[PDB]
């Protein structure tokens, strides 16, 4: 078969199973991971992570194995993220949580400070006063997902992941901005054109789509509307530099919400592991894991889900 | 100093900061613009998700940084 | 319709269901998938508990909705 095992979930922890099912569908970061875990050759995450990371990413070693992460939550829950014992939490919050602790245990070795996870890029953000046109110095800025808003709806037609992209991209103008060269010409204040696009891609790209949005009448309000992802997936148009190299990007795993904007459960529509001949090919099985429950799944279902996170490895 | 909050829509916000202030500090301070109470936001800059009781020093956040600004959808 | 019932060992319960269907129906599904007495079964959806004479459409809850099923030793 083709099937990845499952993983227990005790007490709500659905949304930690959810987001290792689409990590361990990244060999990227498992291949960074077990370089990175080299160096140590129980609380070093990146190792715990690796043993769940591994586990998912080859088919289950037994018939139907259900596997429990119970060791990862306990070491985060120590310290870093002292959560409540029963309560139910974002997937997406995880995610950096777990990565917040990557990036400290890479800062704390002496070998391996200079290597980058592979989910690590970087933003640019440009600015320049309307008032008198002189252009702020890019800055630059890391990221470890991309969190989009979703946009207003059109009339019939469908939202897609790219009018997200371009939305994030877009142009706009920010007032009440101090400018230096107005300073002096006191402190004044005139209004910027500010744009945000990609100045490094990851390797590994995490887009994480705001499904929870504020109303304009001060109420948490969660955004049902299906956005159209597709398989592969180029980012060309977000970058900075003008530089022409192609970035293609092909979906590896999309963890989906069900819930309103309190409570849920959380799913994850991955692909196969790939076949012991060519283990350097990705698979096309896709398959739907609910915690313990793994089934197989048609490209279609996976495309027709509701996206919150959306996990893409370059090609 | 000044940081920039870029909110649930994607419009970007001018914030009045110190490097000593906490973060939930600035978390109110987007409450007074935004209306979101601070225990349902999540500030998230240079990839790490700042912490309340920590200060925008403890962070290196300096001036006209920009702040991305996230709700918390629980699922369990 | 499909619903999840979050069991609190370890098992998260995929059943397909009507907005028509009792709990005490739900409960026997549930029974047949994970041979638990319905008896000792207390169906929970936001966070409140279900009682055996009405219908899934009586709390609201849709396709993809959440129970979570508790049990009563005794
Ligand atoms: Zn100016």
């Amino acid at each position: 078969k083709g099937l990845v095992p499952g993983l227990v979930n005790l007490g709500n922890t659905a949304f930690m199973n959810s987001l290792l099912q689409g990590l361990s569908a990244c060999p990227a970061f498992i291949r960074w991971l077990e370089e990175f875990t080299s160096q140590y050759s129980h609380q070093y995450l990146s190792l715990t992570l690796l043993h769940l990371l591994k586990a998912l990413s080859c088919q289950e070693v037994t018939d139907d194995e259900v596997l429990d992460a119970s060791c990862l939550l306990d070491v985060l829950r120590m310290y870093r993220w002292q959560i409540s014992s029963f309560e139910e939490q974002d997937a997406h919050e995880l995610f950096h949580v777990i990565t917040s602790s990557l990036e400290d245990e890479r800062d704390g070795s002496g070998s391996h400070w200079k290597s980058q996870h592979p989910f690590h890029g970087r933003l640019t953000s440009n600015m320049v006063c309307k008032h008198c046109e002189h252009q702020s110095p890019v800055r630059f800025d890391t990221f470890d997902s991309l969190s989009l808003s979703i946009p207003a709806a059109t009339w019939g037609h469908p939202l897609t992941l790219d009018h997200c992209l371009h939305h994030f991209i877009s142009s706009e103008s920010v007032r009440d901005v101090v400018c230096d060269n107005c300073t002096k010409i006191e402190h004044q204040r005139t209004t910027f054109v500010k744009q945000l696009k990609l100045g490094k891609l990851p390797q590994c790209l995490c887009i994480h789509l705001q499904r929870l949005s504020w109303s304009s009448h001060g109420t948490p309000l969660k955004r049902h509307e299906h956005v159209q992802f597709n398989e592969d997936l180029s980012m060309d148009e977000y970058k900075y530099h003008s530089n022409a190299s192609t970035y293609l990007f092909r979906l590896m795993a999309v963890v989906v919400h069900h819930g309103d904007m309190h409570s849920g459960h959380f799913v994850t529509y991955r692909r196969s592991p790939p076949s012991a001949r060519n283990p350097l090919s990705t698979s096309n099985q896709w398959l739907w894991v609910s915690d313990d429950t793994v089934r197989k799944a048609s490209l279609q279902e996976v495309l027709s889900s509701s996206a919150y996170l959306l996990f893409y490895e370059r090609v | 100093m000044q940081i920039f909050v870029k909110t649930l829509t994607g419009k970007t916000i001018t914030l009045e900061v110190e490097p000593s202030d906490t973060i939930e500090n600035v978390k109110a301070k987007i409450q007074d613009k935004e209306g979101i109470p601070p225990d349902q936001q999540r500030l998230i800059f240079a990839g790490k998700q700042l912490e309340d009781g920590r200060t925008l020093s403890d962070y290196n956040i300096q001036k006209e940084s920009t702040l991305h600004l996230v709700l918390r959808l629980r699922g369990g």
